[PDB]
């Protein structure tokens, strides 16, 4: 026998092992998520164990078999899906340190908080300092959370994300490739196609090409948010700089969700909820998943199994069982469907159902296909299904064809605008932030940014990609970006910008089918069969066909495309330029929310040039800011009569350039929001000598 | 007398697909009554005859297989089908004259932990010859050398059914028995 053959027959013996290790492993995870004890753990990482160790032990004997010897195609993919290695490469010691180095940087995470002014309160990141970051709307508490998660949890993570780029580059390297970044990017990796071929390469180059086509969106969408901060936060934001990183709406940035009420276009006018009519006409959980059945099923795609029904948990159990409130969708194996989901009458829960059940169907649809080859075409194909069925449940159309809104329903151009305003806060100003911190790892891992320029430039990007500011200096000692879940969790964050793109790329080509004519966001393809079908070709898929392949199925190009995104807001497009007649459209990276009242700092050097004795570069700099403390400490208790602790904390340093000079200004202790002004400083400064006139 | 069909169907042991077993049913007085009137079975797929028409023929002697398989196998238990079960654990010809009568047994051969009682065969050197069985568990090797497992290209041919009660009908167990009639043409 050939080693086809012989390849052929350890995945027959491998897919009826998998098949049972899996389930169980998944069996047990839903008992965990079902029932949260101590008991249900220990099982769950037993049966987690020996899936794991069964897939890694049987990962090399796939290697045992060259792909090149193997003609069939889908054989080589199955091989090559289970041929691939990762952390195996790396040595019994590094393998072991780097556990250690992420499971420290998930406890880092995990246990990060803050102590409020108050002092005898600690502010945890959930519900604690999201609550600020998503609700409050003063300034001076949000930079209070905002830097706090930063100099918390980013200080202590920056010595351990040094070492863990150091130990995953040596990983990728050992596998072949050129970083980890270049790992990351064979997800969309395509090589043993014909003209479907899509390289590690040539995703970087996609990614960075479709976003300078949402550069022009994003503006005008950053140009209305910044006039409508102006008017929350007045004098606290330049009509022409950035937006301060603590001012938009979540800890991070990466959604600008929360900035709607204030950003509404037409506050007057209430959003289309149909939460209190749920209510009124006696809807239940079980009663929006078969509503949601009844969408999937006018389009043509398979009704849920019985099993479904009586598996899945629909809703949070009556008895005192602790689950898990986060709704998803399970694949559990052996036709084993269910979606677990704390249901709640509300609309937003409603639309939940629309988009977990699209999971399902995707599910169903591949369940047909190989063992390896039942996943979504890539990391970013599974989570498009989902989005593009919330879109069609949250059509008006949908919701008046289900009762849920009157039959004579006004559907005006104000309310419209809101939905499209709102739609924006969430895809559009996501895009940006996406992008932009995952090209800065990519330049982090391929050695592009030296670790002394890690803040340097994850700052001077955001003030040119985000158009966002930083509202205080951070220099080198914080990792601002391993402050976010994913970045400390050591996942991958291009999946959450190609699934936009393909998102929309499904839901225009699906609407096409569906004979919509009109405006894309307010297309519905319910009830249309074609539409149905001609999302299952590439449902069905699975992993068996290059991703290319898969999106030309159903979109017809195999290339990613932006353009049917900027369809979908193009009538809002039409709006912020009318908006934006009288404001600035655009930022200038030179403003900075501190900038105002930082004092430049020219160097004098005095001594001779090129000498070894003096090495003046890094280790005297914070002399200087221990020092001027000690001036305005002394400047208060004489003057103000009152005293503070100043320290080298509260002084800030910004634009270091080493040698040459630097800008620095300081802050009250525990009120960082509040700067003191340069005037005062400068008092302290010409009671001594005038060293900058 | 009459013929214990119910010493049949409602057996509480039914054998594994791959050492299925085999009854003779003769010199009784054929009463099927209880098979099509019944809707007890989730197939009634006879081959070469009718449903119907089995009361009016006699003079026949009846062979009972009864074995136990997966929901998505009991397609492959149809003359002239191509499988894992069909070529490697029970063959019909494709002259084959009877009824193949199956009924989902999840209740019974299902448990929450996992029942893993019931094997076929996936490895086998050719394809069984109709109502050929083999039930020899000896290591296979897909050059045909002889070698003792765990090792490299060296499996068991028997793997076991993994039978729970929260599967999709397509993996919950099913009872098939095979019925075959000797012909008029004997
Ligand atoms: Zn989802």
């Amino acid at each position: 026998s050939t080693t086809e053959e012989q390849a052929k027959t350890f995945l027959q013996k491998f897919d009826h092992e998998a098949e049972d290790l899996s389930y169980r492993s998944s069996l047990a995870s839903w008992n965990y998520n079902t029932n949260i004890t101590d008991e249900n753990v220990q099982k769950m990482n037993a049966a987690r164990a020996k899936w794991s160790a069964f897939y890694e032990e049987q990962s090399r004997i796939a290697k045992t078999y060259p792909l090149e010897e193997i003609q069939n195609l889908t054989l080589k993919r199955q091989l090559q899906a289970l041929q691939q290695s990762g952390t195996s490469v790396l040595s019994a010691d590094k393998s072991k340190r780097l556990n250690t180095i992420l499971n420290t940087m998930s406890t880092i995470y995990s246990s990060g908080k803050v102590l409020d002014p108050n002092t005898q309160e600690y502010l945890v990141l959930e519900p604690g300092l999201d609550d600020i970051m998503e609700n409050s709307e003063d300034y001076n508490r949000r930079l209070w959370a905002w830097e706090g998660w930063r100099a918390e949890v980013g200080k202590q993570l920056r010595p351990f994300y040094e070492e863990y780029v150091v130990l995953e580059n040596e990983m990728a390297r050992a596998n072949n490739y050129e970083d980890y970044g270049d790992y990351w990017r064979g997800d969309y990796e395509v090589t043993g196609a014909d003209g479907y071929d899509y390289s590690r390469n040539q995703l970087i180059a996609d990614v960075e090409r479709t976003f300078a086509e949402i550069k022009p969106l994003y503006e005008q969408l950053h140009a209305y948010v910044r006039a409508k901060l102006m008017d929350a936060y007045p004098s606290r934001i330049s009509p022409t700089g950035c937006l301060p990183a603590h001012l938009l709406g979540d800890m991070w940035g990466r959604f600008w969700t929360n900035l709607y009420p204030l950003t509404v276009p037409f506050g007057e006018k209430p959003s289309i909820d149909v939460t209190k009519e749920m209510q009124n006409q006696s809807w239940d959980a079980k009663r929006i998943f078969k509503e949601a059945e009844k969408f999937f099923v006018s389009i043509g795609l398979p009704n849920m199994t019985q099993e479904f029904w009586v598996n899945s948990m629909l809703t949070e159990p009556g008895d005192g069982r602790k689950v898990v409130c986060h709704p998803t969708a399970w694949d559990l194996g052996k036709g084993d469907f269910r979606i677990k989901m704390c249901t709640k009458v509300t609309m937003d829960d409603f639309l939940t159902a629309h988009h977990e059940m699209g999971h399902i169907q995707y599910d169903m649809a591949y369940a047909t296909q190989p063992f390896l080859l039942r996943n979504g075409a890539n990391e970013g194909f599974h989570e498009a299904v989902g989005e593009i069925m919330s879109l069609s449940a949250a059509t008006p159309h949908y919701l008046k064809a289900l009762g849920l809104l009157p039959p004579d329903f006004y559907e005006d151009n104000v309310t419209e605008i809101n939905f499209l305003l709102k739609q924006a806060l969430q895809i559009v100003g996501t895009l940006p932030f996406t992008y932009m911190l995952e090209k800065w790892r990519w330049m982090v891992f391929k050695g592009e940014i030296p670790k002394e320029q890690w803040m340097q430039k994850w700052w001077e990007m955001k003030r040119e990609i985000v158009g966002v500011v930083e509202p205080l200096p951070h220099d080198e000692t914080y990792c601002d970006p391993a402050c976010l879940f994913h970045v400390a969790e050591d996942y991958s964050f291009i999946r959450y910008y190609t699934r936009t793109i393909y998102q929309f790329q499904f839901h225009e080509a699906l609407c096409q089918t569906a004979k919509h004519e009109g405006p894309l966001y307010k297309c519905d393809i319910s009830n249309s069969t074609e539409a149905g079908q001609r999302l299952l070709q590439m449902l069905h898929l699975g992993k068996s066909e290059p991703w290319t392949l898969a999106l030309e199925n159903i979109v017809g190009v195999k290339t990613m495309d932006v353009k049917p995104l900027l369809n979908y807001f193009e009538p809002l497009l039409t709006w912020l330029k009318e908006q934006n007649r009288n404001s600035p459209v655009g930022w200038s990276t030179d403003w900075t929310p501190y900038s105002d009242q930082s004092i430049k700092v020219r160097i004098s050097l005095k001594s001779a040039l090129g000498e070894k004795a003096y090495e003046w570069n890094d280790n005297e700099m914070y002399l200087f800011q221990s020092s001027v403390a000690y001036a305005m400490r002394e400047y208060f208790s004489k003057v103000r009569n009152e005293t503070i602790p100043f320290g080298e904390k509260d002084v800030w340093v910004s634009d270091l350039k080493p040698r040459i000079s630097f800008n620095f200004f300081v802050t009250t202790p525990k009120n960082v929001s509040d700067i003191i002004p340069r005037t005062e400083v400068e008092e302290a400064i010409r009671m001594s000598r005038g060293r900058i006139n | 007398n009459l013929c214990p069909f119910g010493e049949v169907f409602n057996a509480t042991k039914f054998p594994s697909v791959y050492a299925w077993e085999r009854k003779k049913i003769s010199n009784c007085v054929a009463d099927y009554s209880v098979l099509y009137n019944s809707t007890f079975f989730s197939t009634f797929k006879c081959y070469g005859v009718s449903a119907t028409k089995l009361n009016d023929l006699c003079f026949s002697n009846v062979y009972a297989d009864s074995f136990v398989v997966k929901g998505d196998d009991v397609r492959q238990i149809a003359p002239g089908q191509t499988g894992v079960i069909a070529d490697y654990n029970y063959k019909l010809p494709d002259d084959f004259m009877g009824c193949v009568l199956a009924w989902n047994t999840r209740n019974i051969d299902a448990t929450s932990t996992g029942n893993y009682n019931y094997k076929y065969r996936y490895l086998r050197h050719g394809k069984l010859r109709p109502f050929e069985r083999d039930i020899s568990n000896v290591p296979f090797s897909p050059d045909g050398k002889p070698c003792t497992p765990p090792a490299l290209n060296c499996y068991w041919p028997l793997n076991d059914y993994g039978f729970y009660t929260t599967t999709g009908i397509g993996y919950q167990p099913y009872r098939v028995v095979v019925l075959s009639f000797e012909g008029s043409l004997e």
